[PDB]
């Protein structure tokens, strides 16, 4: 399971006719960085059977 | 809990300290309340002022015990003040206030 | 479960072909992402 | 910003005390700040209600933080495009007689750790009267 916990905003800015870039507005919520769970008894039992091969 | 004194009178002009046991955490606030009215934040974060709150008022913290200083009383600083503070994972309590009389 | 965790940071820059031709500005994406993924390989050195 | 309370001012044993708050001047879906109420006995000391906010996480649709003791009988409610928050409260006693405030709470509500924190009351509410 991966997540990006940051709530991110999005500003779009108007730089010419029709282009618009798209800003990172300013973080809601907490200052916590991205990262993946991976349950470990099950990655336990495949490392095993990974070393067995 | 918060625990607060009944009453912390003094006559105006002197330099008066009120107190406040049992946080545990620096979301420590106080309010004033008028008589019949209602409650205005004066003190938040501990020591932080909202803007157009009076520079008399200061906040303090030793250990477990807030304290609030105010320089200079004035005749209509008479009013109940009440602490509060976050508790457990997101409670909120308060105390039980104290009457300001001049 | 004691579910081992990964840190991982985020790049909106990536330059996989920049030489080939351009790089790629991926644009944020607004609110909190989280996506389930079956790992089923491995590539080893 | 202002908060105006409304409602029935007596209500019966037994039944269900409803009442709404009417917030102008700022948004209710702003995550700057929690909202809730804090009720005051006449003559007693300030006890947290509870408050809620629709500014959620990925794995909730918002958080709402209910005293302990009261959750069972208590049901919280807000409005966004309105500006407007509702309170229910079921089988009112005596003991609930009081002067109910519409209270703002500030904190760490816009950058927070694991959950989000409102502890200070920026703004408070004129109150209303529940008589039981
Ligand atoms: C990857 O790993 C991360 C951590 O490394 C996980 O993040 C956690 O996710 C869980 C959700 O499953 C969060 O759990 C929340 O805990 C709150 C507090 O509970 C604590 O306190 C009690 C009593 O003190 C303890 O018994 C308990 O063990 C905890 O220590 C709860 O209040 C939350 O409940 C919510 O739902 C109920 C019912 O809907 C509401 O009534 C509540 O008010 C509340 O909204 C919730 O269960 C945990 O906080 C997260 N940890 C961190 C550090 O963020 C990821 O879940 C995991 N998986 C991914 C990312 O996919
Ligand atoms: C990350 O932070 C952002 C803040 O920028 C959060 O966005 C807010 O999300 C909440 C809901 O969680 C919004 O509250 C909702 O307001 C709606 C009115 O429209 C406004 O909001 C929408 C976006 O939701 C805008 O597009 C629109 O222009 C208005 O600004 C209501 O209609 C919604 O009601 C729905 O949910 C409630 C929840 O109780 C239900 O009771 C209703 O029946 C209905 O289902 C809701 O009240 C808030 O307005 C959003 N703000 C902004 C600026 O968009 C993100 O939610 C947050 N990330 C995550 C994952 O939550
Ligand atoms: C990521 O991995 C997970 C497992 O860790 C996986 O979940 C499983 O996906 C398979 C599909 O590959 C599911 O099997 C299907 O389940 C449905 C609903 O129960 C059945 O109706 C299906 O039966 C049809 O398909 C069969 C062919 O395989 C036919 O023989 C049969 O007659 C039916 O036509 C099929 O069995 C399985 O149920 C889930 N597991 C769980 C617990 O739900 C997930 O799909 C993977 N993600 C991706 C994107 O592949
Ligand atoms: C990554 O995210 C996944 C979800 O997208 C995680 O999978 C979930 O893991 C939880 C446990 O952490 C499972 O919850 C279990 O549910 C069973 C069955 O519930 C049903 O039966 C009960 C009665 O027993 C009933 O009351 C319910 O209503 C259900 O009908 C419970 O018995 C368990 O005690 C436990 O609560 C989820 O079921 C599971 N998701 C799915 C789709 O199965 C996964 O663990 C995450 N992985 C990592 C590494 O974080
Ligand atoms: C990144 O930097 C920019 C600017 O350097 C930050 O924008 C500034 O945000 C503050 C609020 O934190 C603004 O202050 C308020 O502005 C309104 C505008 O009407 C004013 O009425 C208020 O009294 C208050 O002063 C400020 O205007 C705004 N812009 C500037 C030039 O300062 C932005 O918040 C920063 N992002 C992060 C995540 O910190």
């Amino acid at each position: 399971n991966c997540t990006r916990p940051n709530n991110n905003t999005r500003k779009s800015i108007r730089i010419g006719p029709g282009q618009a870039f798209y800003a990172t507005g300013d973080i809601i919520g907490d200052i916590r960085q991205a990262h993946c769970n991976v349950s470990k008894a099950t990655w336990n039992e495949t490392l095993g059977k990974v070393v067995k091969q | 809990a918060l625990t607060q004194p009944p009453s912390a009178s003094g006559s105006p002009g002197q330099s008066i300290t009120i107190s406040c046991t049992g946080t545990s955490n620096n979301f420590v606030s106080w309010y004033q309340q008028h008589a019949g009215k209602a409650p205005k934040l004066v003190i938040y974060d501990v020591n932080k002022r909202p803007s157009g709150v009076p520079d008399r008022f200061s906040g303090s913290k030793s250990g477990n015990t807030a304290s609030l200083t105010v320089s200079g009383l004035q005749t209509d600083d008479e009013a109940v003040y009440y602490c509060g503070s976050l508790v457990g994972n997101w409670d909120v309590i308060f105390g039980g206030g104290t009457k300001l009389t001049v | 479960n004691d579910s081992i965790t990964l840190p991982c940071r985020i790049k909106q820059i990536i330059n996989m072909w920049q030489r080939i031709g351009q790089a790629m500005y991926a644009p944020p994406i607004q609110g909190v992402i989280r996506c389930v993924s079956n790992i089923t390989g491995l590539i080893l050195t | 910003p202002q908060l105006q309370e409304s409602g029935p001012t007596l209500v019966e044993a037994s039944e269900t005390l409803s009442l709404t708050c009417a917030v102008s001047g700022d948004s209710t879906a702003a995550c700057n700040s929690f909202w809730g109420w804090v009720r005051q006995p006449p003559g007693k000391g300030l006890e947290w209600v509870g408050s809620l906010s629709h500014c959620a996480s990925y794995w909730n649709r918002g958080w709402t933080y209910h005293n302990p003791s009261l959750k069972s009988r208590l049901t919280l409610a807000l409005d966004t495009p309105k500006n407007l928050v509702f309170l229910k409260l079921n089988s009112v006693t005596a003991a609930d007689t009081a002067t109910y405030y519409c209270a703002r709470f500030g904190g760490e509500v816009l950058r927070y750790t694991d959950w989000p924190k409102p502890a200070w009351v920026d703004l408070w509410g004129r109150g209303t009267l529940v008589t039981v």
